[PDB]
């Protein structure tokens, strides 16, 4: 790491985010506001993605 | 907890030699590299050089080239820097700084004065 | 010693609810 | 090589109102490659700001350093007693990293 260096050379900082996806109920999600829950009618849910 | 006491201060004769220890605990001394700065009495900072404390690459200052050279030893955690054919003007507190947590400036040593 | 184990050890293997179906 | 030159060699100021030092360079400087120092009288040098903008661990906010390019400033919102000491400014952007030649604050 030279800080006096050509730029493709110094570092970098990655954070990889590796994601999970069916292995366990749904647990880790952004905010969105629930509603109330209609029956006996087609309707487009969301249920923990 | 990190700690750096360096060896003392030095009288000589002009044209002579001087060596500069360090010692250094409490830290990976191979992890973060070494870094010399000079600085007379009413004058400014001046770095010195650089040399790695992994496998040694070198570095040194046009001005001062010819006359410094910086060696560490591993085993004992201690870094060295021999100065040979000093002259008046040369008399200053030098330190030995490595980066920890900050880009340059980190643990500046007790310093050692040189006296030519 | 040794004992012979008999249609032991099966668990759930993927925590999702089927029935009425054969699934390998 | 890239020269550095501070205009106040020392600051006559009562404790209590504004002080603003300049560093400026010569051939122009990245903004994160930059930091600031305070060296207290017979002690090691102190790094109050690198970055040019981001403070160091336990530095006061009365403390700031801004600009870009190649004119920098240091700013000091309040001044108290024990701050009187002496400032230096670095640039590392290429090569060679020079330091400054200090400026003092006085009561």
């Amino acid at each position: 790491f030279q800080p006096t260096n050509g730029v493709g050379y110094q570092p970098y900082r990655v954070v990889v985010l590796s994601f999970e996806l069916l292995h366990a109920p749904a647990t880790v999600c952004g905010p969105k506001k629930s509603t109330n829950l209609v029956k006996n009618k087609c309707v487009n849910f969301n249920f923990n993605g | 907890q990190v700690q750096l006491v360096q060896s003392g201060a030095e009288v000589k004769k002009p044209g002579a030699s001087v060596k500069v220890s360090c010692k250094a605990s409490g830290y990976t001394f191979t992890s973060y590299a070494i870094s010399w700065v000079r600085q007379a009495p009413g004058q400014g900072l001046e770095w010195m050089g650089w040399v790695s404390a992994y496998n040694g690459n070198t570095n040194y200052a046009q001005k001062l080239q010819g006359r410094v050279t910086m060696t560490t030893d591993t085993s004992t955690n201690t870094a060295y820097m021999e100065l040979r054919s000093l002259r008046s003007d040369d008399t200053a507190i030098y330190y030995c700084a490595i980066p920890y947590s900050s880009v340059t400036f980190d643990c500046w040593g007790q310093g050692t004065l040189v006296t030519v | 010693a040794y004992t012979n184990s008999f249609t032991r050890g099966v668990y759930y293997p993927d925590k999702v609810f089927r029935s009425s179906v054969l699934h390998s | 090589e890239i020269v550095l030159t501070q205009s106040p060699g020392t600051l006559s100021l009562s404790p209590g109102e504004r002080a603003t030092l300049s560093c400026r360079a010569s051939q122009s400087v990245s903004g994160t490659f930059l930091a600031w120092y305070q060296q207290k009288p017979g002690q090691a040098p102190r790094l109050l700001i690198s970055g040019a903008s981001s403070r160091a661990t336990g530095i006061p906010d009365r403390f700031s350093g801004s600009g870009s390019g190649t004119d920098f400033t240091l700013t000091i919102s309040r001044l108290e007693p024990e701050d009187f000491a002496v400032y230096y400014c670095q640039q590392y952007g290429s090569s060679r990293p020079t330091f400054g030649q200090g400026t003092k604050l006085e009561i």
